[PDB]
């Protein structure tokens, strides 16, 4: 045992004389940097979680309170900083800004400008690591959060005011999902009501430069701009600013929920904050545990995606909706980081490649997903169809293997070959066209009633697409009696059984 | 000359000085003195009490404690331009080919930034490189990232030495080769092939490429840097010069796993399976570099070592992301003599799309890959039933599956030392064309050892006319 | 341990991805069917080619 | 931070940094040759059987072993900035190892006219004709300006020469040449 | 601890090296010049394929032409006194021993002996690979040599990596098996194949030690069980012992 | 608060945990966070003991008894692994709730051939 602070120019003033000239109750000389790190003697007054601001320029935050020096982490190069150089204090837990001056701009996690339209014109700020809302502000969420995919909304459904995991391995379809949420909300964000808008918040944690900037030009083209922060930190930077990144972005989305407002927010992805958080541990010499990550790595994950909530009616009304997004390797949902976050959260969507290969896109398994509040988020008419179709789609699991080799099996269990194929035909859907929710009520309803075993497997994704156009524009009339009732009544029940098989017949030409 | 410090404790490859005056900053360079060799030193740590925790880039051995270390104050800086080219050079920018020195007026320091976010060309293409397999599955596009996967034996000396041939002489813009670490039996041959081929000329200056060349024979704290002495030369032809580049290095895993050998001995704590715990922060650092701006373009080829064929690993699963183009060879089908060996159902493409290719070949791409997960399905079936047990339908995808499967290899013109065959070139619009007819069925009345190494379809009905004369 | 998505899975084709001894008397298996109609194919060629000309 | 005057030993541990702290401090102001008189009179006040009862117990207090050696520093003879540094090290929890730096700061302060003696090892001692020229020709070797000095050992197991050590150099000339004679059974 | 040679002083592989075995010369030919690998389990014949090989020189070293020979070095490395000693008795009737030097350091030795071991032997083999002749470097084998350096430097107090291994186990066997060259004609002309053994647990390749010489090597050989004991003895798996062959210089007639 | 009413009341007390694995991953937290070096599968070395000193707090004693019921997350399907291993050398009883017995229509959902009691 030596101690960090007992270098042979430490020692040396203190035989000279008392330290009037320093004062170190404010300002404290830095000992030595290193891969990001730095250690300072003196700062006597610093609180934990405070930010510094170095010698150079540069900022910091500090982490390690320790009885005779303390360990900033360092945002930004290291090679600006060096051994003696003066670090001065804030006085503040870190802030950034936050209104609706971010709506429709780029910004990185410190809240600064990266788009280059100018700086951002809000006047309020906000801490990054407030608490959650306790047991009592919130209430048992009950709205719907619509995604324009037929297998998201019918089999695994969100709500608002809940975690939903986007779990798979790669190059699978995860950023592809989450990105036609957010193209879908553009239906009800550019009319009149009030209590079903959304304000979309975009997260990219460690991906590389040139494919946020071929999402805001995805966004763009598509108009969904408008309402949609994207907060980027990405892989050329240091590592705190990938970890404060999803705090800097939850703190964003909080305005939106104290004010009887709406929000969601992607985190893509949330297995490189924690890469970016160990990395930050192991250099602080925190003991290490199970695949090198900290003692406190469940910490991380369970204070954030907690401020997730749906409050009430004496509170303002808000919501914010999370869907993190998380990286297996080869199918293991059984390693450190894929089995904290399924703990936590609220349900999984699973996508396979495997699947992906064999026409299904999107790629999603429907056996391995769930959501755990279900069949209350959902709408009053997509709860009436998809009760008879989650149960059909679960017996053409069980007798999934006799197909490969059958002709000589018994006419039920060649019935579920029959009417199996053919809903898994429908749930087919091309990228970056989400659907509004009364028009996959047609869809959806024309394959579960039985008007489309009498058909080839190949003419189901074009009968589908020629059922849409006509009913899009000759029959407006009754995409809207949907839309604003919301159950099917059976005036409705009885009206489309006479447009599916008036259209069935003059169909095959 | 300033901060002559003095040398303190040698253990390994890690060096310590000490400065009486003047501290240098982190990433610079120092020269021990005394040696009749350049050895060169960078920093990376500040201890206290004055004493910096550098990395050698040569050898340590005849280093005696209390040895002076002047410093230039500033990183490595190479040489740079256009008087760079037909040349190899070293990590610290040096001549290694016995030709004289490189006579430049522009130098380059080997540490800079990622450009900005409003530095971003957004603009897609296509790229043809003539393989049935790059085209018509995992298409390229000029300017995009392409990475080559794969384990030891598999193909990727070959396959990134085809598209040396093929794309890197009917190209007007320039290219440059990274040695980062493999064979120095295989680097005499790309300098060897490339003078008969008029791509270096050792007389006049019309050459098109430039070598950076430090192999596995050399320490680990060099095999670190061959990788940015790479991008540096490959940066100013796209900056500087508004010109076009072309980015061949091979192998890039080899600045990872040099960086694993010098981890605990500078002081910290190792993270999962034994790699640093600044994997994914020093390689992100530099494949942010590799980009295209508004000032130029880019096209990279990195050759990408699997080890022991696990992908899983965290050295290449930290790639996958810093990449447009996957080319993922496996060992399971170039064991049974298809070449090129690249993997069907897990090589990927981010423009395959139906807005730049056409709805034409995205139909084709999208039929072979769904009749070989086909195949799979089939092949658990017949370990057991057999092969004459299957209905009348499932015996005619076997039969075009392997077809399919044997038309997508290719003889290429680096194998006409190692199988003596004639080598191919095949256009896009034949590519496209050939498969889709034998997905139709205008094929089903041939052998299948008419398809095996051939070119366009033309000439798979000239191989079964002979064989069947033969007969 | 196979009703939970924790407990692991097999994926379609893996017979032929060990290499045990199935995965051999599979691999052989077709090869001692796709070489005898190499040559029903083969012997009928001189004829097929003739009939396109014929017409 | 600042520069300081570099000691001409360059010792490590927990001594050398406490012991280059004060011969840098002290070095300022020219107070070298000083202090060693100073620091040789806490040298004999340290082993006191109430002194050494409480600078080397832990159950006394933190505190009041900080103001007991302080009263007891300054009063009888001395004020230098030794007085700051005995309060330095009782601050830290150092004064377990308090003769470690005196001895430590002795051979410091030794070399700045010292010689690091050699060490004769051969027999029973010798006349005087044959020593005072190795007191004398052994100073033909340094030139330095220098006033040398010396250690005795009597070794038997070396037969019939002597070892000598100006500092690590070692010239032996003795009985290990009979080892030497495996040359001879060596092929 | 000499340096390997560049780019420019090498040449490619002209000549053939051979063994007599009839599964090496006819299927898996090996060039001068070019590393190739013997791996496989104990008890399988890794050191009597590195044994035809010195005995089936004999006929060109007693010939005329001085291009055609073939001078061997064997070093032994963690073996007992009861092998090395009986191995110069199977060396010496067939007299192979007058053209050959045994480097041999037992498991008897200190640890800092068996890590010295091989790089001393291949500087005796670049005395005729830098004059003129031809060289031949067997070790028995490369997997005593990183337990040599795993124990050497556990006490210097040196962090361990995986398996305690030191991190440089890969910069261990790198900077040995590139020295094996083969140089241009201006130069002299000489070669130093090697031909390094290495023994696997349980037969598995894809563990820490066999992987980083795997691809080191320009092609390898596979011995096996299954074959050694069906009674194809060489056990060579033909199938799999892969090699870049050498410019193909197997010979005109075979 | 669990034992006012066996001590102080004498009355036959009920406790739920939710769940008993969260327990235990939370010590191996506390465990890692001061610097105690690990057991197997990375858990504390102190598993058994620190679970002894919370479980043998529920007995019968002379007064009035605890009672206690926690429900159990068996990671990775692995019956043998070091949380669910400890856990079992104190149970006394097993209830199993299983998907398909909902589907027969059957409430409370518990399956009675996988269901066990140590003191039948
Ligand atoms: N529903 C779909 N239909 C057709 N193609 C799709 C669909 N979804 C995704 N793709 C294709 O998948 C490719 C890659 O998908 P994407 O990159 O969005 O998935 P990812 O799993 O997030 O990959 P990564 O994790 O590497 O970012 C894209 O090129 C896109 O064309
Ligand atoms: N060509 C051959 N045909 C048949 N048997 C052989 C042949 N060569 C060697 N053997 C036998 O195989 C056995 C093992 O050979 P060898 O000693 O070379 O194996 P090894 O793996 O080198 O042994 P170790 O594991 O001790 O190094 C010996 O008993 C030897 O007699
Ligand atoms: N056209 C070809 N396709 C596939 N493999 C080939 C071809 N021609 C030769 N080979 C063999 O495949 C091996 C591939 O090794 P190579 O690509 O050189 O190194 P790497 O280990 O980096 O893949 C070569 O040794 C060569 O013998
Ligand atoms: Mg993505
Ligand atoms: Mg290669
Ligand atoms: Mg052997």
């Amino acid at each position: 045992k030596t101690g960090t602070a007992e270098v042979s120019s430490i020692l040396e003033e203190r035989i000279l004389g008392a330290d009037t000239s320093v004062d170190l109750e404010e300002t404290g000389r830095v000992l030595s940097i290193g891969d990001g790190i730095a250690r300072v003697h003196g700062l006597r007054n610093v609180q934990a979680e405070e930010m510094v601001e170095f010698s150079s320029g540069l900022k910091g935050m500090s982490l390690n309170l320790e009885p005779d020096n303390v360990g900033v982490v360092v945002f930004g190069n290291d090679k600006l900083i060096k051994e003696g150089d003066i670090v001065k204090r804030t006085g503040a837990i870190v802030d950034v800004p936050v209104g609706e001056e971010l709506l429709g701009r780029v910004v990185d996690a410190l809240g600064n400008a990266i788009d280059g339209k100018g700086p951002i014109g809000s006047k309020t700020r906000r801490r990054v690591g407030l608490k959650a809302p306790g047991i009592i502000p919130r209430i048992s969420v009950r709205e719907p959060m619509q995604t324009g995919i037929k297998a998201v909304d019918s089999l695994v459904p969100i709500g608002r005011g809940q975690r939903e995991l986007i779990i798979g391995d790669r190059q699978t379809g995860k950023t592809s999902i989450a990105i036609d949420t957010i193209i879908n909300q553009k239906r009800f964000n550019d009319g009149t009501d009030e209590k079903k808008k959304l304000y979309c918040i975009y997260v990219a944690i460690g991906q590389k430069r040139s494919t946020v900037a071929q999402l805001v030009k995805r966004l763009t083209d598509a108009d969904a701009m408008k309402y949609t922060i994207v907060v980027s930190a990405t892989a050329s930077d240091a590592a705190p600013l990938q970890y404060l990144a999803p705090y800097s972005g939850c703190s964003m989305g909080e305005y939106f929920r104290d004010n009887g407002k709406h929000a969601l927010i992607i985190y893509d992805d949330l297995s490189k904050q924690a890469v970016a958080y160990r990395q930050m541990s192991l250099l602080l010499r925190r003991p290490p545990g199970r695949e090198a990550y900290p003692g406190d790595v469940f910490y991380l994950h369970s204070r954030l995606l907690e401020r997730a909530a749906k409050m009430n009616d004496a509170f303002g009304g808000g919501s914010l909706t999370a869907l993190p997004v998380i990286e297996t390797q080869a199918g293991d949902v059984s390693a450190y980081i894929p089995t904290n976050v399924i703990s936590i959260t609220d349900g999984q969507i699973f996508l396979e490649t495997e699947l992906f290969y064999k026409g299904i896109r999107p790629a999603i398994n429907v056996g391995l997903s769930v959501s755990r509040v279900g069949s209350a988020a959902q709408t009053r008419a997509m709860k009436q169809v998809a009760g008879t179709m989650k149960l059909e789609l679960a017996q053409y699991r069980e007798v999934a293997a006799f197909a490969q080799f059958g002709s000589d099996l018994d006419a039920a269990t060649q019935q579920l070959l029959s009417r199996g194929v053919r809903l898994t035909e429908l749930l087919k859907q091309g990228q970056y066209a989400p659907m509004a929710i009364e028009e996959q009520v047609a869809v959806i309803y024309a394959g579960v009633r039985g008007y489309l075993d009498k058909l080839e497997p190949s003419k189901i994704t074009k009968f589908e697409n020629a059922f849409l156009s006509h009913v899009i524009s000759q029959h407006q009339a009754l995409l809207g009696k949907i839309r604003a009732d919301g159950k099917i009544s059976e005036e409705t029940d009885a009206k489309l059984k006479e447009i599916v098989t008036n259209f069935l017949a003059g169909f095959e030409a | 000359g300033a901060a002559t410090g003095r040398i303190v404790a040698v253990i390994g490859a890690v060096v310590d000085v000490q400065f009486d005056e003047g501290l240098p900053p982190i990433l610079n360079a120092l020269e021990v003195q005394g040696r009749e060799t350049r050895l060169v030193l960078e920093v990376a740590q500040h201890l206290g009490e004055s004493t910096v925790r550098t990395i050698a880039m040569d050898g340590t051995e005849g280093l005696v404690r209390g040895q002076k270390v002047l410093d230039s104050g500033a990183p490595i800086k190479i040489p740079v331009g256009p008087e760079t080219l037909g040349r190899i050079m070293n990590v610290i920018g040096e001549p290694i080919d016995e030709r004289g020195p490189i006579k430049t007026k522009q130098f380059a320091a080997i540490h800079a930034e990622a450009p900005e976010f409003m530095e971003m060309s957004v603009e897609q293409e296509i790229l043809v490189t003539g393989i049935k397999v790059v085209d018509l599955l995992a298409p390229y596009a000029k300017g995009g990232k392409i990475g080559l996967f794969g384990g030891a034996g598999v193909g990727k000396t070959v396959l990134i030495m085809e598209l040396i041939n093929n794309v890197a002489k009917a190209h007007g813009g320039y290219s440059v080769f990274a040695g980062v670490g493999e064979r120095t039996r295989e680097g005499n041959d790309l300098y060897h092939e490339m003078i008969e081929s008029g791509v270096i000329n050792l007389k006049d200056a019309t050459s098109k490429v430039a070598l950076v060349y430090g192999q596995m024979n050399e320490p680990p704290g060099a095999r670190a840097r061959v990788a940015l002495t790479g991008l540096t030369v490959a940066e100013y032809f796209r900056d500087q010069e508004g010109q076009d580049v072309l980015l061949f290095i091979d192998n890039i895993f080899r600045f990872t796993q040099a960086g694993s050998e010098v981890s605990a001995l500078l002081g910290r704590i190792p993270s999962a399976v034994g790699y640093q715990p600044t994997l994914a922060t020093d390689m992100g650092t530099m494949q942010e570099r590799i980009t295209t701006t508004k000032k130029g373009s880019i096209t990279s080829v990195q050759a990408i070592y699997v080890p022991a064929d696990d992908l899983t690993d965290p050295a290449p699963a930290t790639t996958f992301a810093h990449l447009d183009a996957t080319t993922v060879l496996s060992r399971a089908i170039a064991e049974l003599g298809i070449y090129p060996a690249v993997d069907p159902l897990d090589s990927t493409s981010r423009i395959m799309d139906p807005n730049i290719v056409g709805s034409e070949h995205y139909d084709v791409a999208r039929g072979v890959q769904k009749i070989l997960q086909d195949y799979k399905s089939l092949q658990d079936i017949i370990a057991i039933l057999g092969m004459d047990e299957l209905s009348e339908e499932d015996k005619l995808t076997v039969s075009r599956a392997r077809k399919i499967q044997r038309f997508l290899s290719q003889p290429f013109q680096v194998a006409e030392v190692f199988t003596g065959h004639l080598g191919k070139l095949v256009p896009l619009k034949e590519t496209i064309k050939g498969f889709q007819q034998i997905l139709a069925g205008e094929y089903d009345h041939l052998p299948e050892q008419a398809f095996y190494m051939v070119g366009p379809i033309e000439e798979a009905v000239a191989k079964a006319d002979k064989l069947a004369e033969e007969h | 341990s196979s009703d939970t998505p924790e407990g692991v899975r097999s994926g379609a084709g893996a017979v032929r991805d060990a290499g045990g001894a199935f995965g051999k008397k599979e691999q052989a298996d077709e090869e001692r069917y796709f070489r005898a109609r190499a040559r029903e194919q083969l012997a009928a060629l001189k004829k097929h080619h003739e009939n396109e000309i014929s017409h | 931070f600042a520069k300081l005057v570099r000691p001409p030993v360059q010792i490590y541990g927990i001594e050398g940094r406490y012991a280059t702290a004060l011969y840098s401090a002290a070095s300022k102001q020219n107070k070298l040759e000083q202090v060693e008189k100073e620091l040789l009179r806490v040298a004999q006040i340290l082993k006191e059987p109430k002194v050494a009862a409480s600078i080397m117990n832990p159950y006394v207090k933190r505190s009041v072993k900080v103001k007991s050696l302080s009263d007891m520093t300054a009063k009888e003879k001395f004020s230098p900035l030794t007085s700051n540094l005995i309060n330095l090290l009782a601050e830290n929890g150092r004064l377990s190892s308090t003769p470690g730096v005196i001895s430590a700061f002795s051979t410091m302060m030794s070399v700045h006219r010292g010689e690091v003696p050699c060490s004769v090892t051969t027999a029973s001692p010798l006349d005087e004709a044959t020593l005072t020229e190795l007191k004398t020709v052994l100073k033909s070797f340094l030139s330095k300006g220098q006033i040398l000095k010396l250690e005795v050992k009597v070794d038997p197991s070396i037969m019939g020469g002597m070892i000598v050590r100006i500092g690590e150099k070692y010239v032996d000339m003795s009985a290990k040449t009979k080892i030497q004679k495996l040359s001879r059974a060596m092929r």
